[PDB]
């Protein structure tokens, strides 16, 4: 199983709660992720949605959460183990 | 439960070979994450009793002859994937979307 | 309820109607410049809020420009 | 929804055509009714953008070149049928079999 | 939909009713029939089972429930209608 | 786990492992005398109080007698 921090700054009008854990459901084979999105302008973080993530090769093996495109508009990052979506880095690859 | 392949393998039969679909490489921005994602995809021969993916495979392919084409090599398993996106609304999505990833293959 | 344009419908005099939208492209080849016109039904439209089908794509050599519309008949192509 | 065919048309796409499968034909005695029953086949070209199954095939399709191998004409659709028989235990079964008619065909 | 005959001569073992009326759920497009199966040896009619029979070709347009097998083990006829499977008759084809 | 013999599966010893049962088969065509063996899923025997692929069928020119069974290594062709 996985647990994960979720987060939805949108919570109001989907009608959810805005902050908490969420219990990942998976099936048998596929494993499960966490994984953080937020916005970065002018130096101001701005969260955007945090929770479970299905299985993705992006995230195998990654217990930190680092964002690798360089200077997106919505950074993302994904992780392998329980809650390790709490913290997040943009650290990305050489090139 | 299907056979799944590499590029290391020599199997003519149906089998499950990977594939990694690029959003990216079609232009596609609005799309957050997944940049990539691995899909896979389904090929090879579907030689007699081999990997019949219904009963209806099983009675028609006893009953048919050769004559004329034989059971083709389809998934038999799919998943879904997690996609965060820019909508047409330009709002910020994330969904679970159906049918995307090919999980085993048989023949049909 | 809501009919198409379809290109190779050819026993149905050209015309789809289904409950998803009229889907049109045109795909332009290094050599060749083709269109396609269909249905597109609603369980097929995925995602439903900005589907894959109705996206214009591109790649080396090919440009698939395409128009997703609900209006009856309005997956028409056009010139300058 | 795909396209129904018969020996009255002329679609080399993916079609799907009627079947007859004959129980008696395989010297199954043990099956009261049906003694056959119509399961039709899927059949035919899948030529691009052609009725595709998955959002995986429409991904792959796009993506993949034409090497090397298009999609196969795959159901798309199944129902099951009722049947009443004798088991191995020779007991009268009233029975709900599942994928034994091919309803709707289409590309993967 | 539809509505047919049930008997189960089994009812006790499989811990069912033993007659009575079924409502034949059905699908958009499929079509739904009744049917009735029994025995007969010396002349003695001995139910085995009625109820309601999924889409089939064989009983497609048939208002009368009437068996074609020439001497069979266990007869069989199915028809479309409701209550159609009340009586029954075995006058098998001419060859 | 139920161990049955799988004359194809040449990388795993020819030898499968299922929840369903072992699985043979000898076809005699007019000219040929082939045999198969594999392992059967439970989500494949249908219906399970009697699978059709358990059960042997015939045809014009060809005869396929068949055997299903729940021991381990049962699904062994033999000779009178
Ligand atoms: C809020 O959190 C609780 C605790 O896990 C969860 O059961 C619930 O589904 C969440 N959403 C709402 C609207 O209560
Ligand atoms: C935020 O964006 C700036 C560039 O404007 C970058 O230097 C910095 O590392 C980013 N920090 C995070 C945590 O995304
Ligand atoms: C008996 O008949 C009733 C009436 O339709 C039905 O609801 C029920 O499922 C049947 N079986 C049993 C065991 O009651
Ligand atoms: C019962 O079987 C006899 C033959 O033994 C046949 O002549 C008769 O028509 C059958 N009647 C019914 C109702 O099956």
């Amino acid at each position: 199983t996985r647990e994960c921090i979720y987060y939805n700054a949108n919570w109001e009008l989907e009608r959810t709660n805005q902050s908490g854990l969420e219990r990942c459901e998976g099936e048998q084979d596929k494993r499960l992720h966490c994984y953080a999105s937020w916005r970065n302008s002018s130096g101001t973080i701005e969260l955007v949605k945090k929770g479970c993530w299905l299985d993705d090769f992006n995230c195998y093996d990654r217990q930190e959460c680092v964002a690798t495109e360089e200077n997106p508009q919505v950074y993302f990052c994904c992780c392998e183990g329980n809650f390790c979506n709490e913290r997040f880095t943009h650290l990305p690859e050489p090139g | 439960l299907g056979l799944d392949c590499d590029e290391h393998s020599s199997e003519s039969r149906c089998c499950r070979y990977p594939l990694t679909v690029d959003f990216e490489a079609f232009g596609w921005d609005w799309i957050i994450a997944p940049k990539r994602y691995k899909a896979n995809y389904c090929s090879g021969q579907c030689e007699y009793m081999f990997m019949q993916k219904y009963p209806h495979t099983h009675l028609v392919q006893q009953a048919n002859p050769r004559g004329s084409a034989g059971p083709c090599c389809t998934p038999t398993k799919m998943s879904p994937i997690n996609m965060l996106y820019f909508n047409d609304k330009q709002q910020i999505i994330y969904g679970k979307i159906p049918g995307m990833v090919v999980d085993r293959c048989g023949c049909s | 309820a809501l009919q198409c344009f379809c290109h190779l419908c050819t026993k149905d005099n050209f015309t789809c109607v289904t409950d998803g939208l009229c889907f049109v492209s045109v795909t332009e080849t290094t050599d060749k410049v083709i269109h396609n016109s269909m249905c597109i039904a609603e369980i097929d439209l995925i995602p439903r809020d900005r589907p894959f089908v109705c996206a214009p794509s591109s790649k080396t050599g090919s440009v698939t420009t395409t128009y997703c519309c609900n209006q009856d008949h309005c997956n028409k192509i056009e010139l300058p």
